[PDB]
């Protein structure tokens, strides 16, 4: 009886290789025969125009005393803003940026002023009399507001004070209508420094004087916004990678239109008849306006692939390759 | 026990002629089935005609 | 208005609420898990406040399926449970859901798991003496009705088989209440005790509310707080008479330990939680009996590595009236019940209340079996028969004391295959008289093992 | 042959369908030692699967605030940082059916022995919990192991927990195959009732003696009904410590359909060590002996969920036999005193008395079975009903009679008797008495006829 | 573009990549240190991946004058050793760089040290004894041929003169291909056994790898890996049966232990690494037998302080199926080899493998030595005399049987400046069947020490 | 650079009664932030009248253990 | 694309002095030096050596050699 069924089980495993060996076959057959299918541009707009219906057819990061004193502060700038011009929001935002930078270098003055309290007098004195004559009282007004909330962390009120300085420089672009080209730059910008790891690593510096920063994005890297964004960006960057700080300066960009980002992927050069369908099925999706930024690469041939907060939908030739590949018997 | 290893050991043979001549005949029909079986899978990867 | 989860780290979990909306500290919160066959109601109760609204939560059943950032609910009060004499008579869990049917007590008062002990003034210290009918309990560590009573041991040193022994001589006879909590104990006796109260048809009075070992870390600690307030609610508004058997106490204290890492206390001795003596006694203090109205006690306590040391063990035996206290040493010789005499001692054997007869037996008995261990390192290496004739003459006594004190107990059948008995108190003192008095001297070491009293003991020698 | 070789790919590519459905996705941040910890996934469960991109498994332990603590259930050697993590949408599961008897699996599900993929009936979640207190029954129904000293004197019934605990190399991997092969005679029957499954669980063993194991159950036919569940030594913490989950759901599926299953645990020492290397590697504080604090609630959550359950369901079982190997022969040690309390017995194999010619070396005073009499047939609880106590009381009187002079007639006519029970009780490996021989064999000792 | 050092902790050096470059775990990278006369190039090799681009990676040089910033360039690929024929007769270090000439080897066939263990499908039980000529091992631990034997023991008991006799034993008249791991033992054992080997001209037919004491814990544990490979490729591309040195592999798990410390994870028991079974069960199992291609292996495993419970010695004792536990109490006697009877043990001493006699005689040399040893307690008080005749009996035998387990070495001649002596597997079993049977009681037991077999023990009788 | 080390002396010299309030409590412990001019050992009372001892000054809070009833401990209690 | 190149290079080309910002028990760590070699020898004010053991991302972790008691806060280490 063991001798019976051990020749059954070498039968078995004869039958299953040659299965295994056939379906190996057959797939690497398959991958050829789709890998030059996908060679016409009429195939890949037919990838994409499948997709495209078939998805037709289907603060947060911050602690609660952080978040609720942020929530407060951009409601004061929102009333600081109303009453606001160009050329006193852009003196705001490098006012905002350099008393971010006095409390980066002066530790002791940032870890008093970032003290949780009701009473938070004493600290609101401290700023008037540190900040009265150097910097203009608009931005004392909003650091009133800074100071006096309660914050989760000391980090947490330059977060603060940075993130406002981020605001008052994009509603220069938001008042002049600029939005789109501030967008597209960043965008451009974050595309670059994610291409480009040699100067986004060396833009790191933040164990470095952050001017030399400064001097090397004036040479390397326009709308005089995007470079007044970045250049306050690399002098506050506190550790944060170059080219992630730069989309989630794009993404505030973006979420201050109300709008969310999808990054896409194609073969290549997804057309604009692809683009306003493509926009318009992921508003649907969504519930929300988006933008889409496209990432074409060659090695995911055919379908499309897009990503959106921590989801992702992604049909293409390797993803369905891969698919098929694995799930052999 | 020295018996029933031996015509184990026998049966176990008669497998191994069996199912090299079975595997040679298989492979012999395998080689033109591939063809068809990747035109159809060609097809279920794009999920379209081809 | 509600809260949502924050963070989830094993059965602890954080919950994030609005500033004027954080919940008491031991509130129950409700999460909804919406996973497949794991889909239920998630109860946490509030274990700390961290601050910024946080508060830190040991949930009752397992985290497994729980989501970050789902809706929490706070239930404005603490974990509650139904208590009235329609408890009597079923099955409970942890969170007072019944487990023989669904739904059963929740038309019932609710009284809340949380609650202080009685005050000082209310209590007075118990004298009444319990009779058993185990030899070696009745003698060397009479219980106290009314009081708390223990039987530690080691693992597997058999408490849980003396546990169901002391349930079938004292619940069968007694005219009150009795509670059964069921503190990490083994299921399968937890079932083995709920057949045998129903066949026994002693389950129309008893309670019984289990939170088994296969729970997690919050119903582990929660099950012995709701079984006691059941028994708390028989004791306080009815003033009937009440047992509350706890097998097994240990685990309240262990389930403690479990969370207090994740609950970001540091450890203490040998790895407890710090709040240790804080958590037990404010436990073991529930337990007592205020004037005119007794809950008679009988906790099993598990003692770690056989470590009497153990900071848990050595903590526990504060709270307790009389502590029979299991060995291996003594399991090892086959002398089930295996009650280790010397270590084993209770606060009622003085001879003002078990009256002088009593107490020079047991006191006879003590001594001798404390000189036989004095000399098991002597007959171990240079042999009996070097010893004085007063030294061998008390070895061959207290070999036959050390075995007239096993028992063929009725909960030991399966043991044994002989039927239990019982051993009135008058014959265990006349017994041990004649034994500490040399009066069997003449009969076989075999004679005494596992032998129900005096008349057993006759027909047992004249068979061999 | 080729008709069907092609016609099950035909059938294969005929049902290939699109992915085209969203998934979440996160991206690891950290990852080293076989931890990893993922940033996002907004909506990932606590012990969710997550599938890495190199066709690796993890699950997620701790859900921090902005950081998800995978374990990695593979080879680790292929996560880096950067790289994507999908969600499963499937709290920690293993497939499960009647396709696993006779075959080597990871604590995964899939096949290691290298025969073809197994045809899994369902999933099953690795954590549903224990069958309550209402739904359980009384153990009324034998294992027969063919072990004189156990069936006789420490006796294993259908919803038992027996510790096989001892020190290394005293026989607890033989006492175990012994009674997984011992089930064949009850196998054959072909009756649901007494056919009894297995499942060997293998935790931390080197892979050649997982492959000793194997053979030894296709000598004697074993494979027939025996899944081996191997986290062999080879394999990182993840595997190693959910090897005994893995064994117990697959256990779990036969149990509840009516099928009576033993397990063994071969070694939830190992195991208890694999967790602790994974608690520290996620650096939850350590509570005593360095373990982390719940390694109680590692094992009796193991454990606890094998029983007899009631007629209502199906009135099926499983058995566990687990295994620990007690560091220089301590039983009153952490981790072999929590198993001990967890279990409904032991079987306390002492490295002294498997020296001194006494083999299975059961240790008759510290071992025991406390369902006792209720796992025996009625002859053998005839024969030998309180065989323990006599074996234990003769242990006690040789070990004080050892230097007497003399004895008393009484005493004498033990010490001679004990002697010849514990020769009775000797059993080479590989000679499993049928219960009609074990009762037979116990009474010429316990009646007095070897006197 | 290439990574740059952050951080340096000892050995231990953290270096960042560009956002994309980040290195797999394993590879090795290139460093430089630039200072002096320790001017070095440097190989890191890659741990973890902490996050940020950073990678945390292990030095395998000491790290002495490496600077902060200095450039890490990624070779992609593993620690890569030279593997083929012409690497037998020389002796490289952990990284596969020649000692004997630098320029040798870097033109072989290099293969990553790092390799998935044989799968469970190629892997099969080996059974067939291995004739070592040695007394109690051929008696009471039998080695296996293709399977693991380890040598286990205190500091100074004689791990590394029995690795020095089985070279003798075995790697001597053995046709195959053997490898000596020098896994973190002194560098004058290393260099006595190059000169030793080159005298016996066994070096033609051995590839020797050291990673001596004087090296950090990088190559100190990735030296076992190297010799490993080596042996691999021995075994599998040029499909000859393979001996495996290993002395001494406790210092693997030691110098896993001091990088676990230093990589910054949690303590485990004792204050060795987490991953402590998982590090040496990925070294143990890659040397196993597969079913075409026997490889013997044969490690020296320390016990640190004599504690045999150790995590290391714990750990390790799972993977052997021969394990030979040298004793200090033995050793004590002078009883050379030092092996302890009843602690070492062999997988194969069963009567389907080794024959009902050599079984049967192995089973009662054994029980006469644990009666002796549990008799040892009264021995040490009283001495002999006092026990009973029956005891007396077996103890003088017992006595015999021990010295008779004593044997001249060939590696003892160093030392006594007597020859070794070979004794065949039949002379051992019939001499072991005389003594436990009682035919030479009546020689003395300084008639025992250091002999060679029965005719020996004769002509040493006659002597006295 | 003066100016800042002025005005946090100035900030710390500036430090009826005082309150503070109740930012942790957990297993008997609540630390209290405010109070600056507490002394160790000082009795606080809590509003639930519930007194605590205020065994540890840290930077910022206070660690104060709870003498009873701490089961009516709160984060956001007047801490007098 | 050649700018930033040249502008990486540029960054890359651009005595120095450390200061003691921790010191207790026989140990002390050293802001500054980023020259500084593994295991080298260290001079503090008062004429004492040190080791440069852990040299961290910011701070060099130095051993004392002999009397520490002369090491403190702000004390120029080169």
């Amino acid at each position: 009886a063991q001798g019976a069924q051990q020749i059954q089980l070498m039968r078995q495993q004869l039958i299953r290789q040659l299965r295994t060996g056939l379906g190996a076959e057959a797939v690497n057959k398959a991958a050829e025969i789709v890998r030059a299918h996908v060679a016409d541009p009429q195939a890949q707009s037919a990838t994409v125009d499948r997709f495209l219906s078939e998805l037709e057819q289907m603060t947060s990061r911050l602690r609660a005393a952080s978040r609720q004193s942020l929530a407060a502060l951009v409601e004061k700038f929102d009333s600081v803003a109303g009453g606001l011009d160009a050329d006193g929001l852009t003196n705001l935002a490098d006012e905002l940026a350099s008393v971010a930078k006095l409390l980066l270098s002066e530790t002791a003055l940032n870890k008093h002023l970032a003290e949780p309290t009701d009473d938070s007098a004493p600290k609101v004195r401290l700023l008037e009399r540190l900040l009265s004559d150097k910097v203009s009282a608009t931005t004392l007004d909003l650091l009133r507001t800074a100071v006096s909330n309660r914050w989760s962390t000391e980090s947490n009120l330059i977060d603060a004070v940075e993130h406002t300085a981020r605001l008052a420089l994009l509603k220069r672009a938001e008042i002049a209508g600029e939005v789109d080209e501030v967008e597209e730059q960043l965008f451009r910008f974050g595309r670059v420094l994610d291409a480009e790891p040699r100067l986004s690593a060396l833009l790191s510096d933040y164990t470095t004087p952050a001017e030399g920063r400064v001097a090397l994005l004036d040479k390397a890297l326009v709308n005089q916004t995007a470079a007044a964004l970045l250049s306050q960006t690399v002098g506050l960057l506190r550790g944060e990678r170059a080219d992630e700080a730069v989309i989630d300066l794009a993404e505030l960009a973006v979420s201050r239109r109300g709008e969310v980002v999808a990054h896409v992927s194609a073969a290549a050069e997804l057309s604009d008849a692809q683009r306003t369908r493509l926009t318009e099925v992921l508003s649907r999706i969504y519930g929300r306006p988006v933008s889409v930024q496209l990432h074409v690469d060659p090695e995911l041939l055919g379908g499309l692939s897009i990503t959106v907060g921590d989801e992702v939908i992604d049909g293409s030739i390797a993803s369905r390759l891969a698919a098929a590949q694995t799930g052999l018997p | 026990r020295a018996q029933a290893s031996g015509e184990v050991a026998q049966t176990l043979t008669q497998a191994d002629q069996q199912l090299s001549a079975q595997g040679d005949q298989v492979r012999s029909g395998l080689e033109s089935s591939v063809d068809g079986l990747s035109a159809k899978l060609a097809s279920r990867i794009l999920g379209v005609d081809v | 208005t509600a809260g949502r989860v924050v963070r989830i780290t094993g059965p602890v979990v954080d919950v994030e609420f609005p500033r004027g909306s954080v919940p008491e500290l031991f509130n129950a919160l409700h999460a909804e898990i919406t996973f497949g066959a794991l889909a239920k109601t998630l109860t946490l109760e509030v274990a700390q406040h961290l601050g910024d609204s946080l508060v830190r939560c040991i949930s009752m059943q397992p985290t497994d399926g729980l989501v970050r950032g789902v809706e929490v609910t706070d239930t404005g009060a603490s974990i509650s449970v139904p208590v009235g004499d329609g408890v009597k008579g079923h099955v409970f869990n942890a969170l007072g859901d019944c487990l023989d049917d669904p739904g059963y007590g929740k038309d019932f008062e609710h009284w809340s798991i949380h609650r202080k002990p009685p005050a000082f003034s209310d209590l007075e210290p118990r004298t009444e003496m319990l009779e058993t009918g185990l030899k070696v309990v009745d003698l060397l560590t009479p219980y106290v009705r009314g009081g708390k009573i223990a039987l530690f041991g080691g693992a597997g040193v058999g408490k849980t088989v003396l546990i169901q022994e002391m349930i079938n001589r004292i619940a069968r006879n007694f005219g009150g209440t009795s509670v059964f909590a069921g503190v990490g104990e083994r299921t399968r006796e937890g079932n083995d005790l709920w057949v045998e109260l129903a066949d026994a048809n002693v389950l129309k009075d008893t309670a019984l509310v289990f939170g088994q070992m296969d729970e997690p870390p919050g119903t582990r600690m929660r099950v012995a707080l709701s079984a006691l307030t059941m028994a708390e609610f028989f004791r306080d508004e009815q003033g009937q008479d009440v047992l509350l058997f706890i097998d097994n106490i240990f685990r309240f204290t262990q389930a403690g330990s479990e969370v207090s890492t994740l609950l970001g206390r540091m450890p203490s001795a040998v790895g407890y939680q710090p709040t240790l003596a804080d958590e037990m006694g404010e436990l073991q203090e529930r337990i007592t009996s205020t004037r005119g109205r007794s809950i008679t006690s009988m906790q099993a306590v598990y003692v770690p590595a056989d470590d009497y040391t153990d900071p848990a063990p050595a903590t526990t035996f504060a709270h307790l009236d009389a502590t029979t206290e299991l060995s291996r040493a003594v399991f090892s010789k086959g002398i089930f019940p295996a009650v280790d005499p010397l270590a084993s001692s209770s606060t009622i054997l003085d001879p003002a209340i078990v009256g002088d007869e009593h107490y020079r037996v047991a006191q006879e008995v003590i001594r001798i079996l404390q000189r036989y261990k004095d000399l098991q390192d002597i007959i171990a290496i240079l042999g009996i028969d070097e010893l004085s004739e007063e030294d061998k003459q008390l070895v061959n006594r207290a070999r036959r004391i050390e075995r007239f004190l096993s028992q063929n107990m009725m909960a030991a059948e399966q043991f044994t295959g002989q039927p239990g008995s019982t051993v009135p108190l008058k014959e265990t003192i006349e017994a041990f008289d004649k034994l500490t008095k040399g009066e069997f001297d003449h009969l076989p070491e075999q004679a005494f093992f596992l032998i129900g009293g005096l008349d057993d003991l006759a027909k047992k020698a004249e068979s061999l | 042959s080729a008709a069907d070789i092609e016609g099950a790919i035909e059938d294969y590519v005929s049902s290939f369908s699109a992915d085209t459905e969203r998934e979440e996705i996160g991206t690891v941040i950290d990852a080293g030692d076989g931890i990893a910890h993922v940033e996002g996934l907004p909506s990932v469960m606590t012990q969710e699967l997550l599938e890495f991109p190199g066709g690796v498994l993890g699950v997620a332990l701790n859900l921090d605030e902005h950081s998800v603590g995978a374990v990695i259930l593979g080879e680790f050697e292929k996560i880096e940082e950067g790289q994507q993590v999908k969600r499963t949408g499937e709290v920690l599961s293993v497939p499960v059916g009647d396709a696993f008897l006779g075959r080597v699996v990871n604590p995964l599900g899939q096949p290691i022995d290298g025969q073809g993929d197994i045809a899994a009936e369902t999933r099953r979640a690795l954590e549903l919990q224990a069958p309550s207190v209402v739904q359980r029954q009384s153990v009324s129904e034998p294992l027969q192991t063919g072990i004189k000293a156990i069936d006789a004197m420490t006796p294993i019934g259908r919803g038992q927990r027996q510790l096989i605990i001892g020190d290394r190399k005293t026989g607890k991997t033989a006492v175990c195959v012994d009674t997984i092969l011992n089930q064949r005679e009850a196998w054959l029957t072909g009756d649901p009732k007494q056919q009894v499954r297995c499942v060997y669980v293998a935790i931390g063993q080197k892979g050649t003696t997982i492959a000793s194991v194997k053979r030894a159950l296709e000598e004697g036919g074993a494979m027939e009904y025996t899944t081996i569940v191997a986290a062999p030594a080879s394999d990182a913490a993840g595997f190693k410590w959910l090897a005994p989950y893995t064994g117990s759901a697959i256990g779990q599926h036969w149990m509840y359909n009516g099928k009576h299953v033993l397990i063994v645990f071969d070694d939830l020492s190992k195991q208890a060590d694999a967790y602790r290397a994974i608690s520290l590697l996620l650096r939850r504080p350590p509570g005593r002996e360095a373990f982390p604090g719940d390694v109680f609630y590692l094992h009796s959550r193991l454990l606890e969920r094998c029983a007899k359950l009631s007629d209502e369901l199906g009135g099926g079982s499983m058995t566990g036999l687990p295994i620990i190997e007690t560091k220089a022969n301590d039983i009153s040690a952490f981790i072999p005193t929590n198993v001990i309390s967890i279990t409904d017995g032991q079987c306390f194999l002492e490295s002294d008395l498997f020296n001194q010619g006494v083999r299975p070396a059961i240790n008759v005073g510290v071992s025991v079975s406390r369902v006792g009499g209720a796992a025996q047939i009625k002859a053998m609880k005839e024969v030998a009903g309180s065989l323990r106590l006599d074996l234990s009381q003769y242990r006690e009187l040789e070990a004080f009679a050892a230097f007497a002079s003399d004895l008393d007639a009484a005493s004498k006519a033990q010490l001679d008797r004990g002697a010849r029970l514990v020769e009775l009780l000797k059993q080479p490996q590989y000679s499993p008495l049928a219960v009609e021989e074990q009762v037979v064999a116990i009474f010429l000792g316990t009646q007095g006829h070897l006197d």
